[PDB]
């Protein structure tokens, strides 16, 4: 019963949501530039900053709704396309349906849009995490950094082109564009003075991996003059070229997606970055690397043993889990948790295009939401209690019961209770790893889910419980409606996404 | 591959149905029939339950 | 017990009290963060009901 | 800091002007001058700070209408899948 | 027996020695709707309930309800 | 159920009692119907009558 | 505008409409297709007469047509679908549908109203319907939702509101459980319920949320729920005048429902969910005193052990899923024998599949049952309030391993590791716990170590392999341990949170009910002759196997642990109640004031006394029912779904002279120990010589009484 | 009998640090 109307509606929605975002950004930027001689806030109720905040927030939100609709259309379209290809067995019949483009808006960068489930999951993560982070950064943007209210819109446009393109070069360029806005945010919006050095560490560490990926892309392009991302089927790389490409790709994308030993920059940046931008970084900016690694390694044929890469990922997991205990800083502890989860996700991609990719994608989504939740809780603690250190913070539950309850439920979700996409992703990865290498699976599970979990829980429980006798004149009140509903939405997603259609998982 | 996994799921469901319907007496006697042989014949080498990859030669994939 | 004090007379028995959140009940700001999050929740629920359920 | 205007015009702020009274006679040579504004916020009686104080049926009606639309949409979808203009209810339904 | 009662700040939403005057109506309006919800859940789940045969009943091996092996 | 829930919800509002549970009943009656009808329609053979 | 006039007109219209419906039905039956020939006759007079005399039918049909038209329009608007069947214009459609009266052919207003009224009639519900469909689910969901909503809405439900709401829910749940307990245990009734497709766990797999109400599940569920009802009734008095009583009550309810879900789990996913839930809720109960960080250390110890057990259980479930592409408990139990012969290739060793799976299961079971080595958390878990301690240590937290073994018994029957490990660890734990409890000085610590010893005995009973004996032991231990915990809680509350009986003395008069209740509960708990708790140890020794290599150590440890019960029971009872007054002068003086002399005078709660009394009565009745079901000549227990027969019942039905005389050794050991704890003097007293004389009199009289009874008659 | 003063703030005593919190004891 599938008809061409659904196909064209899917394509039109995907194409036009990008232009909706772009036109919103363009209008907002034109207003901002041409309303004032100097593009800084006027400290009065009639400033354009209020309009810009409104436009950014409710462009992201409306584009997120349209993205939900377009993602559902894509799911139907992909399912029915697979059915059309698979169903017919007659040799004379073949599915050759050709679509003509609309005459209203042009194709951005003269590229035909191609959408995949992983790309749309990444785009949904971008939308939601960007919404949370923009909601967080309101107190940070003041009177000279208001120009960074558009950072998340720029991120959304970059990610949209990144996930809706079938061109290798455009793919790589979109991946590399993410550096400038993130560096500028960390440099100009971070309150702490150590953020200045943290930004440089972030730039250099990420750029080393960017150069590695650039070398790999140069190898692919120079050898294969193609750029369509599908002509690689008709060209085979020799053993030496293939091993060089996989090594470069893995190391370069692991610089971004933190792997052992390349997580020093991540720890520094998470500790010294804005509490609202740490959410976006951990939640989304480390998963574009995973998506790019998946695309490249599934496109290239590799005839090498992945034991070395699996060992690197497992070593990162073990290192982060063991170090969890020794952190009294909640933000650094959450950063180590992010490193652990990202290393597990990266390990999920070490078997080419096997079924491990499904667990990897689900784990990427759950880690995004869980890291957003954890960093937002740390943000609330730091903002109301003027410290994010375990020695200075104690007995949160008895003065701010809602915040303590949020911490406890965050710990329960992090533990991986059944009924959560966290548990589902752990089940996928461990079920595969048990047959792949059962002893390695046992070691990984033991370390991560006992030693790292206990180290993680020690600090959070100590902060939540106790007796806050110190500085009774300065104790805060409670979570606000904004914070409470953000926490509730994170919990709601982590719980209900387990009912998403199992066809794609 | 999904169809072979579906065979395994169906035979498991049939075993559950047999367990509920038939009392423990004669249950194994009735299971030592087509059903037990099919359960063993649908083991991991023949159906990829939860393994990342079903290691199949090109001949097996063609079959 | 020997010297139990009734609630009507016990001066330290508490009736329900406290502020649910940190938002001021009487606030003159046209704040929209709460409305935005409520809209997000409602639209997500509506999308699930009207596109996914069943 | 905050730069919004307190004196809104959409409605008049509830207030009580009798709780605090300004002295206007019998001053001394060492007493400070009184205060000009002595109005305090007055909350509506029966307002409970520990819950949402929501008395509208809009949310319930929206959720119920969404559920009803979902039900009827599923009915139509099942009829379409079965290739019928409407569901063909059977005479007996068993557990499953 | 218990600890001596001490003042609790009004602004803080905590449960220390909280007693509600309208607890009777609150219980009435929290019990029955919960009972109806559970009744709906129960009747929904009963469609997928399984029970073994009764005392005087035997399962015919050739009846459709009897377990069936996969046919290759 | 729907009618009694509406009446009881009105009474709860009058006497200052919680009513989100009556709201849940009203909202979930159609949802319970959807779930039950979908479960019946699915061609899944649990222990019971064969399709 | 009069209400009376409106009602009268409505009644008249109803009667007229009913009469018209009956007339139309009769005419339609007579003229199935020819009714139109007379209804729609062209004659103006006949048309007017028909319309006037069927006006209620015509107006009703017009209203129905309008409603159907609007409904069809709404559906088309919402679904972008088709037309109103056809594209009939509004006027044509409404006229046609209003003139058409066949819609009333089978409709009678009185019959319809009667059907609507009888739809809700409760006379109809029957036992047979209940037997076909289990109402246990309806009540358990009621209890769960009550607890959750009460937690969320604390301000609405004060202390009294929370208590009454949860009391009603839990009472309904317990009554339904009691009704189905008789059917499940003896009548061979068990149910497999499914709520829906919970989650996707593979590329095309999806596990449903299913519950299994079988004999194995109900044995734990009814025990936990029965203990929890009275613990709930007792808590409102124990935490009397405390800042946070609602929090404790709701935590107890949460732990109860978590354990119920765990025991009545239909698949390994639900089992793992319940496992984690009991762990988390036990953590909260232990950490109830959140202000203190000393309590947090014990809570964190328990949390770490629980997480280790979760790791083991998760790994075992993963192995099972990898082997068989299924997580259903029944399917796994009925399939494991086929895969028994399989092995798993690990790092450098080829481990037997059954052995490794059973190893992980037994490890998690030992951790949660507080066996030797992994029991370190249980003594520290006593920081929880006494109701929470009783619930966790009686049948809720410390019996999770026993439930696992009973539910997956077909797996462990083919486990070499289980065969070697269960008896040895069980006996060692029994001996260790018994002796430590005997030498203990604190009431809660004594009960905790006694719980460890009884868990060891349960492990040894499972090793013997008589599931009926294991269930009987579990029931006896749970009931009487809970009752003793409640009694010591009252004692501690009177003694002002001092749990050591070195400061307790002469409490028999200040707590009369506690003294006698503790006497009964302790004589039953500690297996003593002529008590309900003697048979559990007797059956354990009947079933004990002798092919073990470490049988000497196993048997010696079992004997020592069994005898250890007497010392701790005697010490606890005597030191608490009838010893010299050792407590602070204030404890006695504050309660000895003459002003307090009244009909209401008591150092405990009347509700607490009634709760303890009812718990003891119901425990006696249930234990007797189980004894009749299992140990009677006519075996009437329901099927256990196990094909392993141990032959142990042979020495219960037809014991031989060898075994009959062997049991006498333990009987006389206990007798000598009783004589020691009674007649042995450790301090100088005015009654030293008279005590020795009484011992001599007792010995000589016993000899002569035996002589007369056996020979002289 | 006696009218007791309200529960002392002394019941929870503020803890004042007098020793360095070594990072080796984190
Ligand atoms: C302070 C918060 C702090 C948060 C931050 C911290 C977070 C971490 C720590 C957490 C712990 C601390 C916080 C807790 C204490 C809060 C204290 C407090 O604020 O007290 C006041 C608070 C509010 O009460 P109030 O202030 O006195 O009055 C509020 C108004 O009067 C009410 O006005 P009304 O009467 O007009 O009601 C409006 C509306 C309420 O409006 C909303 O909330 C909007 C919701 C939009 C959708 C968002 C996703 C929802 C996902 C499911 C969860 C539903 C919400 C329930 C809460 C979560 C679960 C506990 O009510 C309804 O109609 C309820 C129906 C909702 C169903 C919507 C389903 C959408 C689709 C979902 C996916 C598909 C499902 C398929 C199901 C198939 C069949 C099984 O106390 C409560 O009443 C607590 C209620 C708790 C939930 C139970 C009642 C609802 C049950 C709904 C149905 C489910 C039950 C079974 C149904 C079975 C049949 C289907
Ligand atoms: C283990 C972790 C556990 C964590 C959780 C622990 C427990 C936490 C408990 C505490 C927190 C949750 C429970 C309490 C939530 C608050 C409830 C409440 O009452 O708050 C009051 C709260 C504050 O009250 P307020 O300050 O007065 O604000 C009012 C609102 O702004 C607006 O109020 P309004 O009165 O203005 O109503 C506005 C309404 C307006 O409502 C209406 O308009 C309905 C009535 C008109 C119907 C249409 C008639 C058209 C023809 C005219 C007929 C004549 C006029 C009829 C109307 C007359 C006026 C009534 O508009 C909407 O709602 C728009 C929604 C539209 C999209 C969705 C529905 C449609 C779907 C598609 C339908 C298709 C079929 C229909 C087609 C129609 C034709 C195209 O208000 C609300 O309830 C707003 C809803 C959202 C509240 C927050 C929800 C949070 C949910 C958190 C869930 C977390 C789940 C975690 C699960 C974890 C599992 C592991
Ligand atoms: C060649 C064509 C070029 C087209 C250029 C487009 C020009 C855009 C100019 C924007 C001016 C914004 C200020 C208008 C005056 C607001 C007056 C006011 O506040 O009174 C309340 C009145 C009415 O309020 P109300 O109380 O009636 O609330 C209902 C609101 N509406 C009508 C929208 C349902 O005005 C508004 O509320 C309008 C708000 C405008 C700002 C919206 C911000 C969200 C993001 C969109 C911004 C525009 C970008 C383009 C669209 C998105 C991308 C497709
Ligand atoms: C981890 C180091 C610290 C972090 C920085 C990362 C730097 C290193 C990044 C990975 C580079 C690739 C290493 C693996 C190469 C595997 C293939 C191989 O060489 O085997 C012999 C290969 C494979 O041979 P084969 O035996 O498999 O098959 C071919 C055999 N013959 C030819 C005989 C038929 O043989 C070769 O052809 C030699 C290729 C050597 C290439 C070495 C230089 C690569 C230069 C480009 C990357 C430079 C990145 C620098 C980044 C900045 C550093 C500061
Ligand atoms: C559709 C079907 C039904 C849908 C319902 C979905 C329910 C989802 C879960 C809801 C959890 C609600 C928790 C509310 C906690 C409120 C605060 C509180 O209790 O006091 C905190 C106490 C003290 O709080 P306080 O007194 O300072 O403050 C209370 C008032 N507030 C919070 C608003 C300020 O602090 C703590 O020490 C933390 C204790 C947390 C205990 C959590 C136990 C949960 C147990 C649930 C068991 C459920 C079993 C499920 C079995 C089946 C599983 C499949
Ligand atoms: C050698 C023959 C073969 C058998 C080998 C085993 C020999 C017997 C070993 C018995 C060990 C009993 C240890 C009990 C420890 C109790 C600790 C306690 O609670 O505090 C003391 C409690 C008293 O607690 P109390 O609170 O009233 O006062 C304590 C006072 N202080 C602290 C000063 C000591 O009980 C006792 O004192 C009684 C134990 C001591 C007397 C032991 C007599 C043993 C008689 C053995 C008879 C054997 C019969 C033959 C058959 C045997 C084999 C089948
Ligand atoms: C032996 C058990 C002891 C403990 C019982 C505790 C109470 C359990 C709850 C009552 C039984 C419910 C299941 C009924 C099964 C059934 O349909 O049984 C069948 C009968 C009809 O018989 P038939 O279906 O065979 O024709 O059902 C009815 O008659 C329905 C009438 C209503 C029954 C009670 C509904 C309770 C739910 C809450 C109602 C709230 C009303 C409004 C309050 C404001």
């Amino acid at each position: 019963m599938f008809n061409l109307n659904t196909i064209y509606l899917s394509r039109i929605f995907i194409e036009f949501n990008f232009y909706f975002l772009f036109f919103l950004f363009l209008i907002s930027s034109i207003i901002f530039y041409f309303s004032k001689i100097i593009s800084i806030q006027n400290l009065n109720q009639n400033s354009v900053f209020n309009f810009l905040k409104l436009a950014n927030i409710f462009g992201i939100l409306i584009s997120f709704f349209i993205h939900i609709i377009s993602f559902w259309f894509y799911c139907i379209y992909s399912y029915n396309l697979s059915l059309n290809i698979f169903s017919d067995i007659n040799l004379y019949n073949s599915n050759s349906i050709e679509l003509l483009n609309n005459s209203l808006l042009p194709n951005y960068f003269k590229s035909n849009i191609t959408i995949d489930f992983f790309g749309l999951i990444l785009l949904t993560l971008a939308y939601i995490v960007g919404f949370v982070s923009i909601l967080a950064l309101d107190t940070r943007l003041y009177w000279k950094n208001i120009k960074y209210i558009f950072s998340f819109t720029i991120f959304l446009l970059i990610v949209y082109v990144y996930v809706t393109v079938s061109n290798i070069l455009l793919f790589f360029m979109c991946y590399e564009l993410l550096l400038i806005p993130s560096f500028l945010i960390v440099y100009f919006v971070s309150p702490s003075r150590r953020a200045i050095q943290a930004s440089l560490y972030f730039v250099i560490w990420t750029q080393l991996g960017s150069l590695l990926v650039l070398i790999a892309i140069s190898y692919i392009i120079s050898i294969t003059n193609t750029y369509e991302f599908n002509d690689l089927k008709y060209f085979n790389f020799t053993n030496s070229e293939s091993t060089i490409i996989i090594f470069l790709i893995f190391l370069g994308f692991g610089f971004k997606a933190p792997i052992w030993p390349f997580h020093y920059w991540l720890t520094k940046t998470h500790v010294e970055a804005p509490s609202g931008f740490s959410i976006y970084l951990s939640g989304f900016l480390v998963k574009t690397a995973l998506y790019g690694f998946y695309k490249f390694n599934t496109s290239i044929f590799i005839d090498i043993d992945s034991s070395i890469f699996i060992a690197i990922c497992i070593m990162g997991v073990v290192d982060s889990s063991l170090k969890m205990w020794g952190q009294t800083d909640l933000k650094k502890l959450v950063a180590y948790g992010t490193i652990q989860e990202m290393n597990i996700i990266y390990l999920a991609f070490c078997w080419g295009d096997s079924c491990a990719i499904l667990g990897g994608i689900l784990f990427s989504a759950t880690h995004a939401f869980l890291s957003a939740l954890m960093f937002f809780l740390v943000d609330c603690i730091y903002r109301r209690y003027h410290t994010r250190s375990l020695v200075e913070v104690n007995g949160i539950l008895h003065i701010t019961p809602n915040l303590g309850l949020s911490i406890l439920f965050m710990l329960v979700f992090f533990s991986g209770i059944p009924g959560t996409i966290k548990f589902i992703s752990e089940f996928y990865i461990f079920s595969g790893l048990l047959e792949a290498s059962p002893f390695i699976c046992f070691i990984l599970m033991l370390v991560a889910n006992v030693l790292g979990l206990i180290g993680f829980s020690k600090s959070w429980f100590n902060a939540t419980f106790g007796m806050p006798k110190k500085n009774t004149k300065y104790l805060p009140m409670d979570l606000s409606f904004k914070e409470s509903y953000i926490i509730l939405y994170c919990f709601f997603f982590l719980f209900i996404f387990s009912y998403f259609s199992s066809i794609f998982f | 591959e999904l169809f072979l996994n579906e065979y395994r799921k169906r035979i498991n469901n049939e075993v559950r149905r047999a367990a509920i319907l038939t009392p423990t007496s004669s249950l194994r006697e009735k299971m030592n029939h087509k059903i037990a042989d099919q359960i063993l014949d649908l083991s991991s080498p023949h159906v990829r339950g939860a393994h990342f990859q079903a290691v199949r030669s090109w001949t097996d994939a063609s079959k | 017990d020997a010297y139990y004090h009734d609630d009507t007379h016990e001066g330290l028995m508490n009736e329900p009290h406290g502020y649910l959140t940190m938002d001021d009940p009487m606030d003159l700001r046209p704040n929209y963060e709460k409305s935005a999050l409520e809209l997000l929740f409602l639209v997500s629920g509506g999308a699930i009901l009207a596109l996914m359920l069943g | 800091r905050q730069n919004f205007a307190k004196n809104i015009t959409t409605t008049d702020i509830p207030k009580d002007s009798h709780h605090f009274a300004a002295k206007r006679s019998g001053f001394t040579q060492t007493e400070q001058a009184p205060f000009a504004y002595n109005d305090v916020y007055q909350y509506p009686k029966d307002y409970k700070p520990w819950n949402y104080n929501y008395k509208g049926n809009g949310v319930l009606l929206a959720l119920f209408l969404g559920s009803a639309f979902s039900l009827v949409a599923y009915e139509r979808s099942y009829a379409s899948k079965t290739g019928r203009y409407q569901r063909k209810v059977q005479q007996n339904y068993y557990q499953i | 027996g218990g600890f001596q009662k001490y003042p609790i700040p009004r602004y803080l939403h905590v449960g220390q020695w909280i007693v509600n005057k309208n607890w009777k109506w609150n219980t009435f309006h929290m019990f029955f709707p919960t009972a109806i919800l559970c009744f709906m859940v129960w009747r929904n789940s009963m469609i997928s309930t399984a029970k073994p045969p009764n005392y005087g009943e035997y399962v015919d091996p050739q009846s459709p309800v009897a377990p069936k092996a996969i046919k290759y | 159920i729907i009618g009694v829930s509406f009446l009881a919800r009105r009474h709860a509002l009058k006497v200052g009692a919680p009513r989100i549970f009556w709201s849940g009943c009203i909202v979930g009656v159609p949802l319970a119907a959807i779930i039950s009808r979908g479960k019946s329609d699915q061609l899944d053979e649990l222990v019971g009558a064969r399709k | 505008f009069n209400s009376i006039l409106f009602l009268l007109f409505f009644i008249v219209n109803l009667y007229w409409f009913n009469s018209g419906l009956i007339f139309f039905n009769s005419v339609y039956k007579i003229h199935h297709d020819a009714w139109t020939l007379i209804f729609q006759t062209d004659s103006i007079l006949n048309k007017l007469k028909i319309y006037f005399f069927l006006l209620p039918l015509y107006i009703s049909s017009f209203i129905h047509s309008i409603s159907t038209w609007y409904y069809n329009y709404i559906l088309n608007f919402l679904l972008f679908s088709e037309n109103l069947n056809t594209n009939t214009n509004f006027v044509d459609y409404i006229t046609y549908n209003t003139l058409l009266l066949s819609k009333f052919e089978d409709f009678n207003l009185f019959v319809y109203i009667k059907t609507l009224l009888i739809t809700f009639d409760i006379r109809q519900i029957n036992l047979d319907f209940l037997n076909e469909y289990p109402i246990i689910l309806l009540t358990g969901l009621l209890f769960l939702f009550t607890t959750i909503f009460s937690l969320i809405c604390l301000s609405y439900l004060g202390l009294y509101g929370v208590f009454i709401l949860n009391l009603a829910s839990i009472l309904l749940f317990w009554l339904s459980m009691l009704y189905y307990f008789n059917l499940i245990v003896s009548e061979n009734y068990y149910y497999y319920i499914s709520l829906g497709k919970w989650m996707y766990l593979s590329n095309g797999f999806r596990v449903s949320f299913d519950l299994l109400i079988d004999l194995t599940s109900i044995s734990f569920s009814f025990l936990t729920l029965t203990i929890g009802v009275f613990v709930y009734i007792y808590t409102f008095s124990y935490f009397r005048y405390e800042p946070l009583v609602e929090r404790l009550i709701l935590f107890l309810n949460s732990f109860m429902i978590s354990m119920i879900l765990l025991v009545s789990s239909g698949n390994f996913i639900v089992l793992f969910l319940g496992w984690e839930l009991i762990g988390l809720t036990s953590f909260f109960l232990i950490n109830f005193w959140s202000t203190r960080v000393g309590t947090l250390k014990a809570a964190f110890k328990a949390f770490s052990f629980n997480k280790l057990s979760d790791l083991f259980l998760f790994f075992a479930i993963l192995i099972i899923f990898s082997t068989t592409y299924n997580l259903d408990i029944l399917s796994f139990n009925n399939q494991i024998y086929l895969y028994e012969s399989y092995n798993i290739d690990m790092f450098y060793w080829s481990i037997n599949l059954i052995e490794i799976i059973s190893f992980f299961f037994i490890s998690c079971a030992f951790i949660k049952s507080a066996q030797f080595g992994a029991h370190i958390w249980l003594p520290d878990s006593m920081e929880a309030p006494v109701p929470a301690s009783a619930l966790i240590h009686s049948a809720t937290l410390v019996s999770a391993g026993i439930y696992l073994l009973l539910r997956l018994s077909p797996l462990f029957e083919l486990s070499k590791y289980a065969y070697f490990i269960l008896p040895l660890i069980g006996s060692v734990t029994a001996f260790y716990g018994g002796l430590v409890s005997a030498f203990q000085s604190d009431t809660k610590k004594t009960l905790a170590y006694s719980t460890i010893s009884h868990c060891g005995f349960l492990m040894v009973s499972y090793s013997t392999g008589v599931l009926e004996f294991v269930i009987l032991y579990l029931y006896v231990h749970g009931f009487f341990k809970a009752a003793t915990f409640l009694c010591v809680g009252n004692v501690n509350r009177f003694n002002r949170n001092i749990q050591d009986f070195k400061r307790m003395g002469g409490f028999y008069k200040y707590l009369p009910f506690e003294c006698l209740a503790s006497f009964v509960c302790m004589i039953n708990l500690s297996g003593l002759p002529l008590t309900l708790g003697f048979y559990i140890k007797h059956l354990l020794f009947i079933g004990l196997v002798e092919s073990y290599t470490l049988y000497p150590l196993i048997f010696s440890s079992l004997i020592l642990g069994a005898i250890a019960g007497v010392f701790y029971s005697y010490r606890l009872f005597y030191s608490i109640f009838f010893d010299t007054k050792k407590g602070k002068k204030a404890i006695y003086l504050q309660a000895s004031r003459i002003i307090l002399n009244s009909k209401f005078y008591s150092n405990t709660s009347l509700a607490s006394n009634l709760s303890i009394t009812f718990l003891v009565l119901i425990s006696y009745t249930v234990i007797l029912y189980l004894y009749c079901t299992t140990l009677n000549n006519y075996y009437s227990l329901s099927d256990l779904k196990s094909i392993y027969i141990n032959n142990a019942y042979s020495y219960f039905y037809k014991p031989d002279y060898n075994f009959l005389n062997a049991v006498s050794i333990l009987n006389w050991f206990v007798i000598i120990l009783l004589i020691s704890v009674i007649y042995l003097n450790w301090r100088w007293s005015y009654y030293y010589t008279k005590s020795i004389d009484s011992l001599s009199k007792f010995i000589l009289f016993s000899f002569f009484f035996f002589i007369f009874s056996k020979y002289i008659l | 009998g006696w009218d007791r003063p309200d529960v002392p703030l002394s019941f929870n005593p503020l803890y004042v640090h007098k020793r360095e919190l070594s990072i080796f004891d984190t």
